[PDB]
């Protein structure tokens, strides 16, 4: 009798994005039990009796366990939901644990080799199994529980008909004696899917609607797969659920009483607008940098008032390509420098957005107001570790002079943060992985004095508005003043050199607009005169 | 100083 | 049997100022339970099992949860008041968690997909559901309860007949695995109302008085709605209660013996003087403002002794206008400077008072005597955090040189 | 075993005479510490301009020897540490070294191990 149900199919279990992991598990676990017995006996090997799954929330471990339980032809599995074993009386947790292995021992002692398989599932296993000698209170029962489990899985008596599965979110808190070969051999990590896995999941979760003709013809799954970046399977299912709810709500009226049409409920369709609306207002991922960040960091967009705006972007593109391709320099660095109010943060964010790497992050001082030195170092270290775990990553560090608390009087600054930055600027990730670092500053001489300017690979300059033609082009691209007023302005600016930042010009224009319609250009020109210059 | 935190208990049964 | 009660009406709930939130909750949580079952079966979609409400104190979270519980044709809900499950014996505080789900499991296993709905309410949820430490030697006091709850809400055995509701004031301390789209998928903020909501609440709380001709006719609700800026739903009810108490007290004499003139109690009516007296002496808001602080900072008035005063006031008015009417520049700042004893703080206070914004606050060193720099940073951050919860705000920073602890010798200051 | 691949990431190429000379010196020193009883302790310092390849050469010299015990102390592991944690780590490494009959230790980036900055200047004593 085979251990696999006759009516089993891999497409029946409805898991997408985990083909490789399932292949590895099947090879390492069930290969011996399906192969003919005589040759296996001639080999003289024992079977595997342990699996451990770990990963972040919402990625599909319990689904794997349930489907594996349904796949095999054996008794109904035993499942332990968290810390169900604990009891108030002495010797009663260990008895609860010993009750889980009785039938396996009985059948092994009776039928010997020709016996069926017994499955046990441990959910939230980190609650009951932790390193021995780490709890200050109530450890007396915990260590005894761990010892009983260890003695039961692998002891003087030998069993050959048990399989144990565990799932956890905190793999580093588990006892090491439990993870050695012979007890829990196959360790698997479940992580976020890529675009093809997302497409597979999105196809899985719409098959019935497509079959029953309840899905509109303007919905394109590939666009959704491209659009839903950083999502997990649970979020991908929630998005579809939200779209279905939005579609349903158009046939229910609830003002005084609740009523359903029941005539237009037939001919229900799910359109693309429902999907778009949900993506905007309902579901938001919990990983990486999303639209809410780019909205804040680039508030008024990017306008091409001159030539350097394209030069900066071209240099950024070249650096990104170099990071992507080169293999002898996995780590690259660059510094954006210029006078104040020039727009360095927005350009850095734009370049990072155009990079299109899987991992992007922004480290800014406005998220750590009031922190001490140690907290800042810890935050930076955590962000860089998260960057390291990926394959190809990008990181942005803006307002360096604010990250280290610099004041000209003194001077005064934080040495700990400076040393941490200097160490991090020259550390490479694990082999086969690549990282790009972008930095912004407004005081280059101070960084030169501290000997940080030699830890960067290159630098890029970001200039100000220098001539009246560029000023008039910017005014044209903003559309604040009409042609009649712009003629008067050109009568004054073209015969002079200007020195103004992009961020200051918007403030000047909004201050000028408050005057009456007669005194607008006059106030604008007075403020521009007050600005002065210092190239 | 900080006052020692709260703690759990174990129990023992007796027959008659 | 329909899930909704046959006699339910939206207007009987008694909730004013939160139409959009209720619409969203109804669409996301109850739409699939009211639609015909055959079509829902053709879609292969599960029901939502979780809701979270968060916001500042006094805005209507417990009332909303109670009304939701009352509107459904189901069993009597289960209520958990704070840390009511904690016990001292080992393994006893998790059996309490497991006991909350027994009937749902039994009825599921018995009746399949024809079972009813089971509601569970968690009040002060953050008391028992903080983040797990996830570091050796830094394990939390009770992470077994969190594990049990996580395993019970979403586990190997599947339930489709439960709904969980929670309420909190500190949403940033909850565990991350509890808030994912499979456990508590709908998350809503309950904040301060605007003028329309204030008018609705006042109508709700004055309808019964208006029914029995117990309310005078010099009373205008639309005037009260304008006069009460940045009030919560509880403060308006307190104001009405105080006005009623003032009206009632006029017919009682206390001293030797308590006696009620049960002849004039028939011609009892609540007037516009009671409301005015209450606004002045009884109720003081939290995100609003009162006139005493201005009297503290503008002590001897302001007199026009020359031209500069008018110039300063006009300059302030123009920046108030720009900050109110500008979209490209949501943030603007200005600095007032001059020689000592020239009267700049009073001018700043006058400009802030004349802005007419709903939220106005003053940050002063007079309330930070003996503080360390960490405490000063925390206080400033707290002041600035309250202002982000308003549509229009103005903040005044006084005596910047005293805030930094500057002395010319050395010099010395707080970086 | 030390992850020598990380410290030497692109090998070593004999672009000129000095490379060989440096290695020769190291070999000589190793011999002296192996066949000496009057001087059971020996020290040496490698100095040069930045971006010259001192760490790779030091790692190569340490590896070429066949000593039972070999460890490298680097600041890459002490990020955000106090000035007491660094002392404890160095003490632990040297305590482990003392056990073996023949020991070799490499201390790289000394200026980053003392938190040196030319402004003032500042360092940990
Ligand atoms: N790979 C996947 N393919 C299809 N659906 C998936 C996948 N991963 C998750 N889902 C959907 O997400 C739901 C929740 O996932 P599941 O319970 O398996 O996650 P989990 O990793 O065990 O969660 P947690 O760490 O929060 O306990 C599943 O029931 C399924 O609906
Ligand atoms: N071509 C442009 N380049 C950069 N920013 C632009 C451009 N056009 C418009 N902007 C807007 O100008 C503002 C630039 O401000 P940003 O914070 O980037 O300046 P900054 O020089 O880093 O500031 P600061 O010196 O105050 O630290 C942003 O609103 C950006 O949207
Ligand atoms: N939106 C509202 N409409 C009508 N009455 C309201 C509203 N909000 C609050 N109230 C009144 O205030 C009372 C108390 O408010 P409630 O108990 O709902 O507050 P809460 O948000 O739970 O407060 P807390 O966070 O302090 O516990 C309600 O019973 C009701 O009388
Ligand atoms: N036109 C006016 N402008 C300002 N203050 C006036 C005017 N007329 C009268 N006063 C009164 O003068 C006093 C102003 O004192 P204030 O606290 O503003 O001084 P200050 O300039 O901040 O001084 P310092 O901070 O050096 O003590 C207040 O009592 C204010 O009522
Ligand atoms: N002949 C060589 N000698 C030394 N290093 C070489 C040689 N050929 C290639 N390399 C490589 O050059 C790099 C030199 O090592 P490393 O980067 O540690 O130098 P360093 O001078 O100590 O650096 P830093 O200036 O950052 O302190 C290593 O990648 C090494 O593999």
């Amino acid at each position: 009798q085979s251990i696999i149900n006759p009516d089993w199919n891999f497409e029946k279990m409805g898991i997408g994005g985990l083909d490789k992991e399932f292949s590895d598990i099947f090879r390492r676990a069930f290969a011996s039990r399906v192969f003919p017995p005589e040759i296996v006996e001639q080999m003289g090997c024992k079977h595997v009796k342990g699996i451990l799954l770990y990963g972040p929330p919402g990625c599909g471990k319990t689904l794997l366990a349930r489907q594996i339980g349904k796949m095999l032809n054996a008794r109904e599995p035993k499942v332990v939901n968290g810390p169900e074993i604990l009891n108030k009386y002495v010797g009663e947790s260990e008895a609860n644990i010993r009750k889980l292995f009785a039938d396996a021992e009985e059948e092994q002692r009776r039928l010997g080799a020709n016996s069926g398989l017994h499955i046990i599932i441990f959910d939230e296993i980190d609650a009951i199994c932790k390193q021995r000698g780490s709890m200050a209170g109530s450890t007396g029962v915990h260590d005894t529980v761990v010892n009983q489990l260890l003695s039961k899985i692998d002891g003087v008596e030998q069993l050959n008909n048990i399989l144990v599965i565990g799932m956890t979110n905190r793999p580093d808190l588990i006892d090491e004696a439990l993870l050695r070969p012979g007890r829990l051999e196959v360790k698997m990590e479940i992580g976020l899917p890529d675009e093809k896995g997302r497409l597979q999941i999105l196809h899985i979760h719409t098959a019935r609607m497509r079959g029953h003709q309840l899905l509109s013809a303007d919905v394109d799954i590939k666009e959704l797969a491209v659009e839903t970046k950083n999502f997990s399977g649970a979020e991908l299912e929630g998005l579809v659920r939200a779209a279905q709810s939005t579609a349903m709500n158009r046939h229910i009226k609830a003002s005084t009483k609740v009523e359903v049409d029941m005539e237009k409920a037939e001919s229900l369709q799910v359109t693309r607008g429902d999907f778009l609306a949900s993506l905007e207002n309902d579901i938001k991922p919990a990983f990486g940098t999303n639209q809410e960040d780019y909205a804040s960091y680039i508030m008024n967009g990017i306008i091409k008032w001159g030539d350097p705006v394209t030069r900066v972007l071209d240099d950024g593109e070249l650096l990104v390509q170099q990071t992507k391709n080169s293999d002898r320099t996995p780590l690259v660095s660059v510094l954006l420098e210029g006078p104040p109010h020039s727009g360095k943060t927005a350009l850095a964010a734009k370049i990072a957005e155009e990079s299109n790497f899987p991992f992007i992050k922004i480290c800014s001082p406005d998220k750590m107001i009031g922190f001490s030195e140690t907290a800042k170092c810890q935050a930076m270290k955590k962000i860089f570790d998260d960057a390291y775990k990926s394959q190809l990553s990008c990181v942005v560090v803006d307002d360096i002079e604010r990250l280290l608390d610099y004041v000209p009087i003194g001077p005064r600054f934080s040495n700990l943060v400076l040393q941490a930055l200097l160490v991090l600027l020259k550390k490479a990730p694990p082999q086969g992985r690549k990282l790009l670092i972008i930095g912004t500053t407004s005081r280059k001489d101070v960084l030169q004095e501290m000997e940080m300017l030699n830890a960067f690979s290159t630098t890029i300059h970001v200039p100000n508005i220098a001539t009246g033609e560029q000023l008039l082009e910017a005014l044209e691209l903003l559309g604040n003043f009409k042609d009649k007023e712009r003629t008067t302005i050109a009568q004054q600016v073209k015969g002079k050199k200007v020195w103004i930042g992009i961020k200051k010009l918007l403030m000047l224009i909004e201050m000028s607009l408050q005057m009456d319609p007669e005194y607008r250009v006059r106030k604008f020109l007075a403020l521009l005169r007050e600005e002065g210059a210092s190239p | 100083m900080a006052e020692d935190a709260d703690m759990r208990n174990e129990l023992e049964e007796m027959q008659r």
